[PDB]
């Protein structure tokens, strides 16, 4: 159960769909309508559609109605009736969408076409945001997506992270499960396979592929620091090399100048970097100057 | 009288046509120098 | 707000002045400088064309 | 594993994707959108693409919508249907995006073509940065780039750091385990390795490659100094020579001036440092006046 | 392995280049833009080339923005794909860099040519400098340049500090390793190198040469007096001369006139200077007296 | 564009001065001096742009960019 971890299907992948909507059903916490024109707008839209038709000239200032935004995700080969869930995410002014109801609403894909259709009950928290909720099935799939699937005789798997030795050990893992010629390797994150002709027959090789179990070569050394966040994550393979480090208002537990010894496994820079007795928001300006000395042997990522 | 021809006041071309650049040299600089003068 | 420019024969439209109407006056908070902050008596700035 | 952590290869390498976008489902901690007209503009945009024409001349005041600029990296082989990561970063005057929603994004290029489409949630770390997030797999690449790999004999492995020992003992390596003229040195960053023709081939030959062993020659001794972040970092390679040290409110623990020792090894560098009794921010200017003078025998580097 | 830490490879150098680019998700820490109009400018350039076409009179007040200037170093050998570390510096009026991402940056040379793109997250100490930061691996290498590396048979060993008594060690030194006429001085800095014709061969004979073990010569007796930072350092050359020395509010520990003893190491020249009882500003001018009259048998070089 | 107000508060003028050494080579590496001009405060973490150093005779001879460390 790891190739289905560690690599997706060629054909199968997901889609985006935006939509606007109303929410209605809100307790005085809507839209101001008074700064955001399009909310009274569309309300009329809907209203004409409906048969009602407001005369242009009238003030009307609501407040339990809400201009949102809806986004959701076209799942792989989804069909007509199922149901997806859905973002409801306010526009502008607008204070809560607590107890909202979201109204009809079309989503529309990048060509502008109509793929889903969004109506239900918004689920707010209620610290937490109230102008962002989430509809579970809260939107009917309407339209479908032709594919290639089951079409010639290669599909490709595409690694989640490019290496060549992992490409060539599911390459190998494949050619060990189901014979010889099965599965061949096209670049650091692509592996080609041979499936026999048709539907049903592709998606028993599939099944059988997806669950395989392939262990996991070791990757590269890598210390991702997040600053926004102030966090630091080192992987198994970040190493160690001796040498000096100085900052400020840290000192030998003594002189200003303490010694780092040379590390091999992840244990060890462990407790080499925590004899520094460095906060994280220090220790990632140690690591910085480290990585330009060149005492850490790992790539050094700011995400 | 306005038909005879005339020398005009500044004569020849009033106008230069820039000289292609020297050709750098294969030296791991980027800084290249124009012949000094 | 219609403004004239010189050649021109018609005034060009700028732009218009709306005025904000509440349901309790009273209740503004006075910031100081002849200005008046929303209250919670004094909710919901209605913001209308004048004269209507 | 270690040639996979000194080197890279010749066609793999990672682009930069960039892109506008809005953010919705603020708390009332967007744009202003009177300071940010394009964000109103780009609003209006979004809305008459839709089907929703506001009249051009409104007052829109809204407060759950911030202008942003999304940020990707375009991976080594990337294959239209992956996703990828993306940061997002506000751009005028908005105060949070805490529990913000992407809308549809497209990410251009250098040559300004879209590579992929950003579309997701926000995650904000909440001392911590407000205006920035990061969305896993928030973009999903639509474009793929043409390659030269698995075309040829010959591929290049470019060392991070510039070395003729190292690249000679790269070079050492390949050719004791993989035949005698399997690789080459080009100059002191570009090793060259000979490898059959075809795809699988040459990804069977990476693999064995990249996870080779690679005894690290000594490098060349450097002292990394940050005065911004008040930091110095010594390597091992570093070395002193006798000589006398006077500065500020520093002395004999009696004189002003404080012999310092020849050292060989870096815990005698330490030593002879810590003897001094020096703040970082001392040891800054000390270490610069020994360079300047001669007793430091190391690159003195201030990044 | 001191070849390598004495001398420099010819045509082996690191070349400067520079950018200029934009900053985002600042925390209400960016340029005011009303003092700096090239922000607001660049920014609707982007916009434009992005496809957001913002109307020449209108009143941008940004707060999270910043015009910042990129620099960088292009490292020998510099291959298309390689990643750089670079420097972000503010411009004009802004508060903080502590949470920004740097945005489509092109680096260019002294010939104002593309050599790089940089384009990443800044990591900033946060007694610190808030107004710049460094990205490491933040710019990727675009162009490369031509060399004359492997062409010809001579390759100039330059010395970092001038000697002819060095240049000959160092001549000496290859000879006894390499063969009779292998190293020859051209000058007190040059040393010149015959190697084999072709690419691999000088790699080779480069990297045997960059190791090798010199034993360094005594240099010329130099004190380095540092007025800015209040420091004084001396060489173990630096050698004393007998005579009397008086300054303000310094008396024998007595008379104002006290003596200095003839000294011929470092460790006298320490004692006889710390017999004096004078605070380091105080021995700058003693120090400068003594090199006047002729006691200091020293080069005072003040930086 | 010309007619504009531009006050700014993280820029310095900067005067850098340097030594030539002898038998100097192209790609050698040497220190600098960088001294304010006007009315600076500080340059405490400035950064140095591309500085081109010139000789008594108004020639190139070397190019600045780098850190400048200041005691504090």
């Amino acid at each position: 159960e790891r190739i289905r971890d560690l690599t997706s299907v060629q054909g199968v992948r997901e889609n985006s769909l935006i939509g606007y909507g109303l929410v209605v059903g809100l307790d005085g916490t809507g839209d101001q309508t008074t700064q955001t024109p399009f909310t009274t707008q569309t309300l009329n839209n809907m209203l004409s559609q409906l048969g009602i038709t407001v005369p242009t000239g009238t003030n009307m200032q609501l407040k339990n109605v809400a201009a949102v935004m809806v986004t959701a995700s076209y799942p792989p080969f989804a069909r007509q009736g199922q149901t997806i869930d859905v973002v409801v995410s306010s526009m502008g002014n607008a204070k809560s969408l607590r107890g909202g109801t979201l109204l009809m609403t079309p989503l529309k894909g990048v060509d502008s076409q109509v793929y889903a259709l969004a109506q239900g009950n918004i689920l707010v928290g209620g610290v937490n945001q109230l102008n962002g909720g989430r509809i579970t099935n809260g939107a009917i799939i309407e339209r479908e997506l032709p594919t290639q699937f089951g079409a010639g005789n290669t599909i490709n798997l595409q690694l989640n992270d490019e290496d060549f030795t992992m490409a060539q050990q599911i390459t190998d893992a494949i050619n060990r499960a189901r014979g010889y010629g099965s599965a061949t390797a096209l670049d650091a994150r692509t592996v080609q396979v041979r499936v026999p002709s048709g539907n049903s027959s592709q998606v028993r090789f599939l099944a059988d592929i997806q669950n395989m179990e392939v262990n996991v070569t070791p990757q590269d050394a890598k210390v991702v620091i997040n600053s926004r966040t102030g966090s630091v994550v080192m992987n198994r393979e970040v190493t160690l090399d001796s040498c000096a480090v100085a900052q400020g208002n840290l000192s030998v537990t003594g002189g200003s100048l303490q010694s780092v010894r040379s590390s091999a496994n992840l244990n060890s820079v462990v407790r080499a970097l925590n004899a520094l007795g460095a906060t994280p928001m220090d220790l990632m300006s140690i690591l910085q100057s480290m990585q330009s000395a060149g005492c850490l042997r790992a790539k050094l990522e700011i995400i | 009288c306005a038909w005879i021809p005339a020398k005009p006041l500044v004569q020849g071309a009033t106008t230069a046509q820039p000289i292609p650049g020297p050709v750098p040299v294969a030296n791991g600089s980027i800084f290249q120098s124009a012949q000094p003068i | 707000v219609s403004v004239t420019q010189q050649g021109q024969a018609a005034p060009v439209q700028v732009g218009q002045l709306n005025l904000t109407t509440f349901m309790n006056d009273t209740g503004l908070e006075s910031i100081g400088e002849n200005l008046y902050i929303e209250t919670q008596s004094s909710g919901a700035p209605n913001e209308s064309t004048p004269g209507l």
